[PDB]
């Protein structure tokens, strides 16, 4: 009963913030650094290392710097929250890249103003090499 | 709509140290006999200029009148400058702006 | 890959005279006075001689198994 | 003496012949892996960091030579086996020659002793080859050789062998690198771009781009609109954007008229000087240099902690970072701002609008990459890994004290699988990465036919991602004449993105500046570091590759010396290029490879330098020691590129610059060849395409490579998925003298047929047709089909493994109901028998922890014979077999025909030869067309061709299609067929086969070349 | 009308011409050489309908309104037409010439992209390139209109 | 309109006026050094830019090839037939449609409009 593309889903979640793979990562990061060394405590589960690897291999921002730069960027437009993480978790290269993967945006954004924020995200988003 | 763009030619800002000096020479003639009423001369005037000349071609296009672009610009920016018009039988339209006293 | 044992068209036999046709183009006759000799009056069965390739040629080239 | 007009039309041609004898097909695909497997190679390992080890023992491993070896094969035994590039193909494993490194280590353990230990030939890894490269088996090898190695000599090769898989790496166009384009954009908040991406030779450090843009007047401000237009400029590893003023601060010119002598040329030009003054006003406030390094620091991607570590970072990004192509020492500060305020004097022509923005789609302003070029980028990418392999290998070990061996260091997966992943998967680039690759690129090569396989090596791609996006590379650029072909283009949503290169256009391979720079020292040329400022404003600026060499006083002379160094093959080769731009008073000479260029002949006061003798010697061009090289060696022929012919005048043929009763142009610098050499493979096979519409060549391009054919000689002994082979591949009646060239005449992918167009039964629509069906019984259209069935039993696990065997009943568990007498016992079907519907080809079982039934059955229902069967063992070394099945399909109602040009039509119905509608003379036509289709899905050259095969049946002669011949008209070859006892126009009477009574409409009969399309009913029923 | 075009031309170098008051003198000269060039075609293609007879077979197709058009007949005998581009004559791919073959700053007929031969006559080399361009748009205009449209 | 180099430091020269002597000198800000301007002029702006493209023209187009040549107008102080024609290279000026001559002669250098 629940769709994401129509945008329905548990009112549970419509208090929570969404997040970034990359940002995941540092607040994994965060969570392994005091496990590891502030407490004697059982090795972290199999499941969190899991999901580490994965931000780790998506994470698109370096720093926190370029994360909060995007953050900031895309919160002052009308961006759904659910939008936030999954346009900048995606990274689509074009606006028509991005509207059909979210249909939730092409409803209230043109395709002129959503392509000037996606080259932003692309100025922001670094390459290893 | 139109702007002060398409129907201006040529603009500059000139230096003059006292009111009748008028460095220009092709505008001492006008300016002159206009300049005589002391309008806006109770005090002190500022030695710069704002000179800025007018197209004779779009004028035409706009059937505007010197009085008519003056008004609009005093009116539009307030009390802040004052501006004098030339003759509009002159083959080339002047336009005096200085920042008001 | 070889010449058609027949035309297409009618079905006049045409790969017997591959054979003439090549041996008398290296005896300095013409492309189309050859036709005439092996008597192929119709244009259709002109062209499979006329613009034929033996492939088979190039293929022979490569050892069998 | 000269060439008179009445030979000039086979005078043309014959030098064309001598440039594909000496360069061929595939020049380009070959000579850019040439020069990458020669040079770019040699250059990664040479310019590699020496790697340094610590943790008292000091280690420095550096790279000397690199050795290269022909291909050869590694069983388990370890012999250096030759491997044959078809036994790759056979046998699923790549073709690859090995990689040999010598390797020098410097050991230091504080003893104040320095000894070191020489490595042979150390095994690096491995290099996949090109085929028909130097370093292939087959190079400079006699047609006679390459038969009894069961390949093709008609096979121009240029492609790599992948697991088995042939792939081309295709083209990949590039913004073209050290040199400045202003672009216009209102959607950004600057009103002008300064782009231009700088990078040094091949390639010593990633692409670095710097925008110097111009911010628009539409912002206001109590400041910014007094100042109004400043230029901001942004460093690449600068996040904001710093004015450009600052950053020639931070260089030394701290002067501020200094930065007025390197932007301004001209001072006496007062439109600019305004333009530059607000710049000022921002870098006003900085006035000691330290300051603008202190600012630049500021802004810093990781910004030091103490303040001096902010001035080291703006210098070593202003230094290496920004601009490294013309400059990367420490004492390059005067090169780097000059480029520096070019780029900004660039901006100010453009601002102003006396200089023309420059055009995205410009070829001049975008570069291909080759195999070469693509390939020697991606070998950084796994030479940069080599290294940390070992240093990460040795790190441990250098910290416990001992020696680490090498041969544990060096890693020989990464450098082979490295390679062999991105060309199999066409994923460019490394997967462990985290990005996205490049897909497209090293596609399976198309051997449906021999033309798709040459379109396919030739072929171009646009360019990707905010380049390609900002640009419009569907649409057709000017530029693509002579280049690239215009008509050829894939027809659907990526229509314009795919294209493919010009027959006498190839791409630059490329080569060192270093000749050109030294020839200018010893000239009038003067460095700029050695002149003032002030003496650029009247001379002529000289770039190399695009880096300020400095000006020149007297342009013409320098050109023309320069001009005759390229035309005698001097130090300046004549693959260089020069471009004059005598508006801008500048000089750009060009020698990095991705340029594309084409042959053109050189006017010299109204007259062609290709005189008879020339001529003369070309028509002997065998057994004489001529080639095409010697025409450019004797100066009647060099090469234009996209610059330079900006700025070449060019004449369509001798007859237009001879003489004309009013001169159009009495300065002619060039000749084209004839202009017929636009077109592509596939568009250059189809006749009077001028007389056809521009959709219909653009359409049969994608046809063509759908026809079926003779794709290579060496058919039977290769093994493919999908072949198809026509009985009888006839070459046309109507043939292009540039058809030759294609070798589409020895390998042609169709059938001539004698077609009346008429409208027979009404079984015919606009997308239809009618056959013959006595004319198929004698083998019409009819072709053959191969389907390779490939299988290997291979030890993936301990306890379960794969065996080939005859799956009995008993012995296995879990079967398909299918009948399994085909199989011999040895579990593969021997050659010779029939296989029909769902039957058992190869028999495989898994021994599961009793076995499974895991055997292979056939794709579709069709039936067919098996043609041969190959047992081979992989790379793994587990036993390999491959199987090809044959089937014969004739063509039916459902068969999808095409012709040359317009769109296919389908076989409505047949009808045998009675009903067909017959002629005078009795010549039931073998296929029957639609004439409605004539007017808009069709071209009047169907009516052309059918005319010019008449004449050409009847007077046994192949007739001439040249695009661009005068001598062939309509009116000419009408009279020609009346000669014969032929209506001039064609038409004939056909008397209908039902009804004897003569058709009130005399039908158009002629011999019109046809092909038989992939597209068939059998296929899409059977499946 | 080849005449004409370069008469317009002449006007327009020697600055005779008047721009009208709508329109930009660079915008009005490629109006009026367009009206030249678009009327010949016109004019031309007409008397082509007149010329072929009852028996025909163009004729027919086109007098019953089956297939084709009385435009594709004009471009098959009497002259194919200017071959436009984004809606404009063909740009200035290089520095004010189309073509390297023509002079620079060269707005005839021939370089600007105007196809005075028929199909059945044959076109020039400069004109396949033109013609190509044209029909470049097309195809790509048709392959965003299904895609469009289907939407 | 110009833009002037003061010599101690070789700075910009922003325009300032006093209030004594009632005269407008150009000065420099960092260095005390200040000279006075005769032309009493600051800067100039042609909002329509019609500015001569005869001396934007360069003299070295007369050997171009691709350059039409015509011999219909000589130059005026050579007299040679053949001269060298072409349109206006500005973007400003691309709305209007003229023509300029330039000698073809290998030093005149003369550029002139009908
Ligand atoms: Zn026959
Ligand atoms: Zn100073
Ligand atoms: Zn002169």
């Amino acid at each position: 009963e629940e769709d994401a593309s129509q945008l329905i889903f548990p009112k549970e979640f419509e208090t929570a913030e969404t997040l970034l793979n990359s940002e995941v990562h540092m607040l994994l990061e965060h969570r392994k650094q005091q496990n590891e060394s502030a407490e004697d405590e059982q090795e972290l589960s199999e499941v969190f290392m899991k999901t580490l690897n994965y931000t780790a291999r998506f994470s698109r921002f370096k720093n926190r710097e370029t994360i909060a730069s995007v953050r900031s960027l895309l919160l002052q437009k009308k961006l759904h929250k659910f939008e936030l993480a999954c346009l900048a978790n995606l990274c689509p290269e074009t606006a028509e890249e991005s509207k059909a993967l979210i249909p939730s945006l092409e409803g209230r954004f043109e395709d002129e103003e959503l392509q000037q924020i996606l080259d932003d995200i692309q100025t922001k988003r670094s390459f290893q090499y | 709509h139109t702007t002060l763009r398409k129907v201006t030619a040529n603009t500059a800002i000139y230096y003059d140290p006292n009111p009748q000096s008028t460095v220009v020479a092709e505008d001492q003639e006008w300016v002159n006999v206009y300049y005589e009423m002391p309008d806006f001369d109770v005090a002190r005037i500022s030695p710069w200029l704002l000179r800025v000349e007018l197209d004779r071609k779009h004028m035409t296009d706009r059937k505007l009148t010197m009085e008519q672009i003056a008004e609009k610009i005093n009116a539009g920016f307030g009390d802040d400058l004052n501006c004098i018009f030339n003759d509009d039988n002159a083959e080339k339209l002047v336009l005096r702006i200085r920042i008001m006293n | 890959m070889i010449i058609p044992v027949r035309c297409f068209t009618c079905g006049k036999i045409v790969g017997n005279k591959w054979e003439a046709y090549l041996g008398l183009l290296q005896a300095e006759y013409t492309e189309g006075d050859a036709l005439d000799a092996l008597g192929l009056k119709r244009y259709c069965c002109r062209r499979m001689l006329l613009a034929h390739v033996d492939l088979i040629e190039k293929l022979l080239n490569y050892a069998p198994l | 003496d000269e060439i008179t007009p009445d030979l000039w039309q086979e005078a043309c041609w014959i030098v064309i012949s001598s440039y594909f004898d000496e360069k061929g097909l595939v020049r380009q695909q070959l000579d850019s892996f040439d020069e990458f497997i020669q040079m770019s190679v040699q250059r990664i390992v040479e310019d590699a960091p020496p790697i340094d080890l610590q943790a008292p023992p000091r280690y420095l491993l550096k790279f000397e030579q690199i050795y290269l070896s022909k291909p050869t094969h590694w069983e388990r035994d370890g012999a250096p086996s030759p491997m044959m590039p078809n036994e790759a193909r056979l046998r699923n494993l790549t073709y690859s020659a090995p990689l040999y490194v010598d390797i020098t280590k410097t050991v230091i353990k504080e003893g104040e002793e320095q000894l070191q230990t020489q490595h042979q030939k150390t095994f690096i890894g491995k290099i996949p080859i090109m085929l028909r490269s130097t370093y292939c088996l087959l190079n400079g090898l006699t047609d006679r050789d390459l038969c009894e190695l069961n390949e093709c000599p008609l096979d121009p090769g240029g492609y790599f062998i992948i697991n088995g898989s042939e792939k081309v790496l295709i083209a990949q166009e590039k913004m073209a690198t050290n040199t400045v384009y202003v672009f216009a954009k209102k959607d950004s908040k600057y009103a002008y771009t300064g782009e231009c991406r700088s990078c040094l030779e091949n390639s010593s450090r990633p692409t670095s781009t710097i925008w110097v843009s111009m911010l628009a007047r539409g912002g206001q401000g109590a400041k910014k609109s007094a100042i109004g237009q400043r230029i901001v400029a942004t460093l690449p590893y600068i996040k904001q954007e710093v004015p450009i003023i600052i950053v020639f601060r931070a260089l030394g010119f701290v002067s501020d008229r200094d930065i007025l002598e390197h932007i301004i040329y001209d001072f006496e030009d007062p439109e600019m000087m305004e333009m530059v003054k607000p710049s000022l006003d921002e870098a006003f406030v900085i006035q000691e240099q330290n300051v603008a390094l202190n600012f630049i620091g500021s802004r810093g991607a990781k910004p030091g902690v103490t303040k001096e570590k902010r001035i080291k970072y703006a210098k070593e990004v202003l230094q290496k970072e920004m601009l490294p192509h013309v400059g990367v020492s420490d004492f390059c500060e005067t090169k780097k701002a000059y480029f520096l305020g070019y780029m900004v004097h660039r901006l100010l022509l453009a601002a102003l609008g006396r200089r023309e923005l420059d055009d995205r789609d410009h070829y001049g302003n975008k570069r291909l990459d080759l195999a070469g070029p693509l390939l020697a980028f991606l070998f950084r990418g796994m030479f940069k890994n080599l290294l940390k392999e070992v240093r990460i290998y040795a790190q441990k070990f250098i910290d416990r004290g001992k020696d680490f061996n090498l041969e544990l260091a060096i890693k020989t997966r990464i450098i082979s699988d490295g390679l062999k992943y991105s060309l199999a998967t066409g994923n460019w680039g490394d997967q462990k990465k985290a990005h996205q690759a490049r897909a497209g690129v090293s596609q399976v090569l198309n051997r449906l036919t021999f033309a798709s396989t040459l379109s396919h090596l030739r072929r171009l791609n646009s360019p990707i991602g905010r380049d390609g996006k900002l640009a419009k590379p569907r649409q057709l650029h000017n530029t693509l004449w002579g280049m690239v072909c215009p008509a050829e283009t894939p027809e659907g949503h990526a229509v314009g993105l795919v294209k493919n290169l010009a027959l006498m256009a190839y791409i630059s391979v490329g080569s060192q500046p270093s000749p050109i720079l030294e020839f200018l020292e010893e000239w009038s040329m003067e460095n700029l570091e050695e002149i003032s400022p002030a003496a650029i404003a009247d001379a002529t600026k000289i770039f190399v590759n695009g880096c300020w060499v400095g000006i020149h006083k007297d342009p013409e002379q320098l050109m023309n010396t320069l001009r005759k160094l390229r035309r005698q093959m001097d130090i300046i080769v004549s693959e260089v290029s020069m471009i004059r731009d005598i508006r801008e008073r500048e000089i750009r000479i060009y020698t990095d490879a991705g340029r594309i260029c084409r042959p053109l002949l050189i006017v010299e006061k109204q007259k062609l330098l290709l005189k008879k003798r020339h001529i003369d010697q070309l028509k002997e061009r065998e057994y004489n020691n001529y080639s095409w090289q010697d025409l450019v060696a004797s100066g009647v022929v060099e090469y234009i590129d996209t610059l330079e012919e900006e700025t070449v005048m060019l004449a369509m043929t001798p007859d237009d610059l001879q003489e004309k009763e009013v001169a159009y142009c009495s300065t002619y610098t060039h000749c084209e060849i004839h202009p017929s050499m636009i077109l592509g493979v596939c568009a250059s096979i189809i006749p009077f395409p001028d007389h056809n519409q521009s959709p219909r060549n653009t359409y049969q391009s994608a046809m063509g490579k759908q026809a079926m054919g003779v794709y290579i000689t060496n058919f039977h002994v290769r093994m493919d998925t999908l072949a198809h082979v026509l009985y009888y591949p006839q070459k046309p009646l109507v043939t292009t003298r540039s058809m030759e060239y294609l070798r589409f005449r020895e390998l042609p992918a169709g059938i001539n047929s004698i077609v009346a167009i008429a409208s027979y039964t009404g079984y015919n629509q606009e997308d239809s047709v009618i056959m013959n069906r006595s004319a198929v019984d004698r083998g019409f259209f009819r072709s053959v089909f191969y389907r390779s069935y490939k299988e290997q039993e291979s030890k993936k696990g301990f306890d379960q493994e794969e065996v080939f065997e005859k799956p009995t009943r008993e012995t296995c568990q879990g079967m398909r109901h299918a009948i399994y007498d085909k199989l011999d016992d040895d579990g593969l079907i021997a050659p010779g028998v029939r296989v029909s519907g769902d039957d058992v080809i190869i028999g495989k079982t898994v021994t599961l922890p009793t076995k499974r039934d895991c055997s292979t059955f056939l794709r579709t229902s069709e039936t067919g014979i098996v043609d041969q069967v190959m047992v081979t063992l992989n790379q793994e070394g587990y036993k390999f077999c491959k199987i090809r099945v044959r089937s014969v399909r004739i063509p039916q109602i459902g068969d999808k025909f095409a012709s040359r040009h317009g769109q296919k039509g389908t076989c409505g119905i047949q009808y045998r030869q009675e009903d067909m509608p017959f002629t005078c003379e009795g010549i039931t036509p073998d296929i029957i067309i639609n004439p409605h289709a004539i007017p808009s899905r069709m071209t009047i050259g169907h009516l052309i061709e059918c005319l010019q095969g008449k004449v050409s049946a009847n007077k046994g002669e192949i007739g001439d299609a040249t695009p661009f011949n005068d001598a062939v008209n309509v009116q000419k070859i009408s009279n020609l067929l009346s000669d014969y006892g032929y209506h001039l126009r064609g038409n004939e009477v056909l008397y209908n086969g039902f009804t004897g009574r003569k058709i009130t409409s005399q039908i158009f009969i002629g011999p019109t070349y046809y092909q038989r399309l992939k597209h068939m009913v059998d296929d899409k029923i059977h499946s | 009308a080849k005449q004409d075009v370069i008469e317009v031309i002449e006007k327009a170098h020697n600055n005779e011409l008047e721009p009208t008051p709508g329109n930009t003198l660079r915008q009005t000269f490629e109006n009026q050489v367009n009206r030249i060039l678009n009327d010949a075609r016109d004019k031309t293609g007409s008397s082509a309908q007149k010329s072929l007879s009852e028996y025909n077979n163009f004729k027919s197709m086109v007098v019953s309104g089956a297939k084709g058009s009385k435009i594709n007949i004009s471009q098959v005998i009497a002259v194919v037409g200017q071959q436009n581009v984004e809606g404009k004559r063909i740009p200035f791919g290089f520095k004010h010439r189309t073509l390297p073959h023509f002079i620079k700053d060269d707005y005839g007929p021939e370089s600007r992209g105007f196809v005075e031969n028929s199909y059945l006559a044959g076109l020039t080399p400069t004109e396949f390139f033109f013609h190509a361009m044209g029909g470049r748009e097309g195809l790509i205009d048709t392959a965003v209109k299904t895609a469009e449209t289907g939407y | 309109v110009g833009i002037r180099f003061c010599q101690e430091c070789n700075n910009m020269l922003y325009p300032k006026e006093d209030k004594e002597n009632r005269i407008l000198l150009y000065a420099c800000r960092n260095c005390d050094y200040q000279q006075e301007a005769d032309n009493s002029c600051i800067y100039v702006n042609k909002i329509t830019h019609e500015v001569d493209e005869l001396t934007q023209i360069i003299a070295d187009v007369s050997q171009d090839p691709t350059l039409p040549r015509t011999e219909d107008h000589p130059c005026q102080k050579c007299g040679h037939k053949e001269a060298v024609f072409f349109q206006s290279h500005s973007a400003r000026a691309e709305d209007a449609m003229r023509l300029y001559y330039v000698c073809t002669a290998p030093h005149c250098g003369h550029r002139w409009t009908e």
